[PDB]
């Protein structure tokens, strides 16, 4: 059973920072690209960031490009997101998801297969 | 929507026949320095999920080893004294007429009108020869046996014939695949295959009938042949236990030296300091019987499950193909193995008499001969029989010792190795395209 | 792993050991040993020349503009990379090697000419 | 065409056969045959080294920053490419080859240094 | 200057003579002379192979993504380039050469894989 | 043509007693001498 | 007709024909050849 479980979150003052993390299992962590998707309270879905399976390539939506870091630890089967210089506009549920880009040897997807339940971040 | 990509450094190979270099360790006939002093460090990479077939009967490493050994041997003899003057009518009598043993008539006391270092002078020389070195012309007049085909070269009597092991090593771009399996019969897949740079050291031991000082089988006697159903092919039997053989020439001999030219001298058997005895080899009888029992049991696995296996003595030819032969201490022995192959297998020492020769014709090279100098003192040899070469002729099959073709003595060590060429370039589809 | 350690590994996994294999391509009686070394050098240079000709002169891995033809042993994508070794792949497409190489050479000369024209646009 | 098939063709037309020629550069008595192979390899490497030095390491065709001097047999542009063969061109400028090569080496070292400086600007 | 003329010059000054040195790497009794030429070729190719492996295939000077470790004889920056010769530098870091080379190979394979992934993003 | 490049600020040690150029010259001369005599008449008959 | 220097009588002339001339040569004598050993592995052949 594939599961993505988010932690962290909470209310932070604007101008502050926090870090989210997601643990995952039921699949080889190192075989899949992952991303964070934002669910603002009334917007539903916004893409935020994408990281490849080796943790070497990261992509961001312009709105967080100078503020957020997406990272991985494949020995821990952990995905994480560091958010700096927070704005009220970043209030959302942040979902851990698997999918998006791939290895180029393995049928690139460009869609998300699995979702966690998401951490709630309020700013 | 897939694109061709190119990968260089791809771990693939194809079978290939190339030149291997010789690597070494350690005067001596094999100390040529053509064979490069190396680090024996047996670095080995196991190929965990690779299975590849081998065929020991088509192994060019064997052909290379055969040629390298003959070439080496010939180069070592090249600068040594040519005993042209010895192919002269020789006058002989028996050394010890008053002898009633197996050696009576075997050693002859011969005289020559020999060349001295000055062109106008001759000297009278008395020397001892073995019966096998001379024939009558018809005291009686004799000639040396080489006089039919060749001059004899004095065997560089400073140089040892000890079989120092050598290693074969792949050149860059090539690799040696080692079978590493068990119960490998010489052909077909080896799921245990690993990659090495160099082979184990192999001692260039030269023999007939029995294989000496080689590798033993890991578990059980292994019987290998090119075509087991073809009686025109021989059988290599690898033992899983050594049989110790003790050989000797229990005669204290003294060696003399005569100048026969401006810088040349030859060595010869001077006299016997005691009493004449026949050379011989000792094999534990019970051990030999157990050894054959194992061989028979294994032959029955694919041939004659419920039939009769008979061992017999060789069929005939000259000594080089009918008797056991080996070099030991530098001396050349020919031993009668009939005592080892005298039994029928149906669903406490042993002694082999031995003869020696001074005039040697190795590898069936007709037109060449070597004179082995006699060796002062007494020779004691200890060795491991590690295998047999057998040939086979209702309910009974007869097996006889084989030999003569020296390549069979190298297949027994090189069957584990294959040489391949690395071909590190290939293509495969991926989803990546050039930006162009 | 070490040299050829990846030979039994899948094609995908083995792509990480290209460096290892590449370094082991370089790293009268005596005359035949010398001959063998010379031939090994010529072989090496021929492989390098092809990589140069195809526009892949300094890479262990590179991409080209030649599409994969389905006639060239179409074996899916993930099946090739995850459930096959390079030794097997080299047999699956052994009759297409010359076709592919010819295409790779042609779809380079076309690229060099296009680049040359662009460099002449003021 | 085939090897040297373009030798009598114009310089322009012959630019399309560079691949063909490149592949045919690689593709006691016996010792002199071995010597010849070794020398052929050294020659090959010298040409490759120059291409490397000039900043044209993996191309059959490349451009440089050295301007053509009119003193180097100014024969127009279209006359050279359309009404002359490479064999003739090689004689038209045979006395300028070393000058051109020296310039090509210098206007590379200048480029490598400029690139190196730019990579140090944070 | 000429060949090795810069050997006593500072490392910085000597960086301008790389071209000179590079060209002088290429430019029975007889069999040993032939052997020496063959070995010189193999040596040359090994150096070129490393430059290829490290992602520096056609340059006399290139940059990498491997940071300099202070443990590798930290001798400042200006002291190395202005008050030291290459002959001295080669001793100052002789025990780190294999470490550095290993790092240079690893931080290439990582780059080739990242480039390969990017070329697969539609 | 004795082309020579002076190394203005280089100092390096020499050791003439461990110089393999000497060993090579020794072997080249002996080998040469021996090859030149190789095809000439052997005066075997004079050792009489 | 080819020569290095056709006006120089010190040079020869190579003439290449455009038609063969057939030549039939023979040694019409039925000979028998004998063989004698002259050393340890040597023999020479001669007209018997
Ligand atoms: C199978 O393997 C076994 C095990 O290795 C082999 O048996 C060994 O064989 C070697 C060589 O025959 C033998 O070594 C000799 O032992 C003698 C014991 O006293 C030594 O005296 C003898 O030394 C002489 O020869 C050397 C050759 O280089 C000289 O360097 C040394 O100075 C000695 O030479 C003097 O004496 C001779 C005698 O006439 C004289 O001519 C010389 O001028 C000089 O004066 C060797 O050391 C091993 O002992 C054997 N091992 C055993 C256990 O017996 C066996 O042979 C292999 N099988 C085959 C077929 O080869
Ligand atoms: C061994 O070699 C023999 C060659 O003699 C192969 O089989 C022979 O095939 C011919 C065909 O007419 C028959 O007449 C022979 O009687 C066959 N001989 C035998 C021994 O069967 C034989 O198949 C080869 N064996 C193997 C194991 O390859
Ligand atoms: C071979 O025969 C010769 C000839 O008889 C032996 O030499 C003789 O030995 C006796 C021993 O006392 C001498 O008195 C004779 O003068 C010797 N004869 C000559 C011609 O010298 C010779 O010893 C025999 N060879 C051996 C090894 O015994
Ligand atoms: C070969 O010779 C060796 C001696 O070199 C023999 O070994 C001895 O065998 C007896 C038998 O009881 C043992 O007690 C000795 O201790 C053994 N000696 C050594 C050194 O091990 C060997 O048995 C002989 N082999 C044959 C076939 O006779
Ligand atoms: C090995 O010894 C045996 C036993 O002496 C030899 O066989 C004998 O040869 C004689 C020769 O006429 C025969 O009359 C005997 O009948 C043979 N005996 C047997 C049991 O067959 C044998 O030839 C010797 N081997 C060699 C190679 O010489
Ligand atoms: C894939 O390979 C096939 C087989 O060669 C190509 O099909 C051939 O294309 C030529 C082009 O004129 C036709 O004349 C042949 O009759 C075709 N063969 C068959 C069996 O139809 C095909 O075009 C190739 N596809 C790609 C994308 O290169
Ligand atoms: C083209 O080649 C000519 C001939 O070498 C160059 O002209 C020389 O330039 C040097 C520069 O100092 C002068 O000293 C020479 O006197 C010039 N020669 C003549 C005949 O005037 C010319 O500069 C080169 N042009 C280019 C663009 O490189
Ligand atoms: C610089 O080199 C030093 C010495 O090797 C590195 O320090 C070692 O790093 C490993 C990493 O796990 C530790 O286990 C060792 O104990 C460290 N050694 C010491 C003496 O502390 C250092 O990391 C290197 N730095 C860089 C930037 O590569
Ligand atoms: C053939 O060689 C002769 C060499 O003798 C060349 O012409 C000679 O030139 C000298 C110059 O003084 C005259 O004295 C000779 O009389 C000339 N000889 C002839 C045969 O004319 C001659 O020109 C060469 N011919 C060709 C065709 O090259
Ligand atoms: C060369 O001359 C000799 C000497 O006369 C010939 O040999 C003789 O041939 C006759 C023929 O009947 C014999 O009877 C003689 O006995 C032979 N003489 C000798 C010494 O053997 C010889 O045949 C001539 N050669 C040829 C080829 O005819
Ligand atoms: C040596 O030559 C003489 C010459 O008459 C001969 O009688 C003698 O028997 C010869 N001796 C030997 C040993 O051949
Ligand atoms: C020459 O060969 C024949 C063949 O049987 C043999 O009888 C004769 O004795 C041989 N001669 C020598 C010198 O061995
Ligand atoms: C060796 O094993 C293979 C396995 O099939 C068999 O075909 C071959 O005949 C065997 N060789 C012998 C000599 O029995
Ligand atoms: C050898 O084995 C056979 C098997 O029947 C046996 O009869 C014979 O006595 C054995 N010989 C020895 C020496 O044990
Ligand atoms: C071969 O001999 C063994 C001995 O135990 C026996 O078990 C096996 O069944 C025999 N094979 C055949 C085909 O009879
Ligand atoms: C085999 O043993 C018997 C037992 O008496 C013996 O007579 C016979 O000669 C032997 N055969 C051989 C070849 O030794
Ligand atoms: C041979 O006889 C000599 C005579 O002194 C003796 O010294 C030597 O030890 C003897 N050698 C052997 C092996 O008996
Ligand atoms: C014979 O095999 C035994 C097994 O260990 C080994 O110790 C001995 O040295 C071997 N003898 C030879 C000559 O290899
Ligand atoms: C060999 O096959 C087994 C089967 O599960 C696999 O786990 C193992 O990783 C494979 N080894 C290699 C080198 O691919
Ligand atoms: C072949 O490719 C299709 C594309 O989606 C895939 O679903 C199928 O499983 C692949 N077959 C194999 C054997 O992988
Ligand atoms: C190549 O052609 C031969 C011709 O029979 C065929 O057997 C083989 O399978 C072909 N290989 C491929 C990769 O199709
Ligand atoms: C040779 O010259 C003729 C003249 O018209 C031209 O048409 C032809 O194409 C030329 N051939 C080549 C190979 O350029
Ligand atoms: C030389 O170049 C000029 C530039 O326009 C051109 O008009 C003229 O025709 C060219 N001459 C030749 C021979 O092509
Ligand atoms: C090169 O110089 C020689 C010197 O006479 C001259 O004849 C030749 O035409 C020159 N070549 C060029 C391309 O100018
Ligand atoms: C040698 O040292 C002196 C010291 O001032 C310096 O001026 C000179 O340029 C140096 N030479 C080289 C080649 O660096
Ligand atoms: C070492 O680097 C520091 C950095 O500013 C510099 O100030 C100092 O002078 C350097 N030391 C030497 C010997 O150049
Ligand atoms: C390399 O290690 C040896 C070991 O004693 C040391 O003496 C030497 O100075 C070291 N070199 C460097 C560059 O640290
Ligand atoms: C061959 O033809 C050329 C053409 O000019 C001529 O000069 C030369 O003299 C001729 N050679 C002979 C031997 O006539």
């Amino acid at each position: 059973e594939v599961q993505l479980v988010e932690t962290g979150g909470g209310l932070v003052q604007p101008g502050g920072s926090l870090k989210l993390s997601c643990r995952a299992s039921g699949y080889t962590f190192s075989s899949f690209a992952m991303s964070w998707v934002r669910q603002a309270p009334g917007k539903g879905l916004e893409w935020v960031s994408l990281i490849n399976d080796r943790g070497g390539l990261t992509f961001y939506v312009d709105s967080v490009k100078g503020r957020f870091t997406i990272s991985r630890d494949n020995s821990k089967n952990t995905l994480s997101l560091q958010m700096h210089s927070l704005r009220d506009g970043d209030t959302a549920v942040y979902y851990c998801a698997t999918g998006g880009m791939s290895s180029a040897l393995q049928s690139s997807k460009y869609y998300f297969d699995f979702w966690g339940q998401g951490a709630l971040v309020t700013v | 929507n897939l694109w061709v990509t190119v990968y260089y450094g791809v771990p693939v190979w194809k079978d290939a026949e190339t030149t291997l270099f010789c690597a070494s360790d350690a005067h001596n006939v094999w100390a040529t320095h053509a064979c490069v002093p190396t680090d024996p460090n047996p670095q080995e990479i196991h190929l965990e999920n690779v299975t590849e077939e081998f065929n020991m009967w088509k192994n060019n490493m064997v052909e290379q080893m055969h040629e390298d050994i003959i070439s080496l041997w010939d180069q070592s003899l090249k600068p040594c004294v040519k005993l042209t003057p010895l192919c002269v009518t020789l006058q002989c009598t028996n050394y010890a007429p008053k002898l009633r043993s197996m050696m009576r008539g075997e050693i002859k006391n011969c005289s020559f009108n020999m060349t001295t270092e000055l062109r106008d002078k001759k000297q009278k020389v008395y020397s001892l020869f073995y019966r096998l070195d001379v024939v009558q012309i018809n005291n009686k007049e004799y000639r040396l046996i080489n006089c039919n085909t060749s001059a004899i070269t004095q065997a560089c009597p400073k140089v040892s014939f000890e079989p120092i092991p050598i290693h074969y090593c792949a050149p860059a771009g090539f690799a040696i695949l080692k079978c590493k399996d068990k119960k490998f019969n010489g052909t077909g897949p080896c799921p245990s295959v690993s990659t090495v740079q160099c082979t184990h050291g192999i001692k260039p031991v030269v023999s007939t009938q029995l294989l000496l000082n080689g590798s033993l089988a890991e578990e059980e006697v292994i019987i290998r042949s090119e075509n087991i159903t073809n009686n025109a092919k021989n059988i290599l039997v690898q033992l899983n236990t050594p049989v110790q053989i003790n050989c000797t020439r229990p005669s204290n001999n003294t060696v003399k030296s005569i100048r026969i030219g401006p810088g040349q001298a030859f060595y010869y058997f001077g006299d016997v300091l005691g009493h004449v005895r026949m050379a011989h080899c000792n094999i534990s009888k019970a051990t030999w019987n157990e050894t054959l029992g194992k061989v028979v049991k294994q032959l029955r696995k694919h041939f004659g499950n419920n039939t009769i296996i008979r061992f017999a003595q060789s069929s005939g030819g000259d000594l080089e193909v009918t008797t056991h032969s080996f070099n030991c201490g530098g001396e050349f022995f020919y031993c009668n193995t009939s005592g080892l192959f005298n039994s029928t297998w149906i669903s406490d020492s042993l002694i082999l008499p031995c003869w020696i020769k001074q005039i040697i014709n190795m590898w069936q090279r007709i037109g060449q001969a070597m004179y082995a100098p006699p060796i002062q003192g007494v020779i004691r040899c200890v060795s491991n029989i590690t295998g047999l070469i057998l040939t086979r002729d209702s309910t009974t099959e007869t097996f006889r010792p084989g030999g003569g073709d020296m390549r069979d003595n190298w297949r027994s060590e090189l069957y584990k190795y294959k040489v391949v060429k690395i071909e590190p370039l290939g293509v495969a589809p991926t989803r990546c395209k050039r930006r162009v | 792993l070490g040299f050829l350690g990846a030979a039994g590994s899948t094609m995908g996994a083995a792509s990480m050991t290209l460096t290892v294999q590449a370094r082991n391509l370089l790293s009268h009686w005596g005359i035949k040993q010398l001959q063998a070394r010379v031939l090994a050098v010529e072989h090496y240079l021929r492989d390098q020349q092809l990589l140069g000709i195809w526009g892949c002169s300094g890479k262990l891995i590179c991409c080209t503009n030649v599409p994969w033809n389905s006639s060239w042993s179409n074996r899916n994508l993930s099946e090739i990379w995850d459930n096959m070794t390079w030794l097997q792949w080299d047999k699956e497409i052994s009759n297409y090697t010359q076709i592919i190489y010819g295409l790779l050479e042609e779809s380079q000369n076309q690229q060099e000419k296009n680049e040359q024209d662009l460099l002449a646009l003021d």
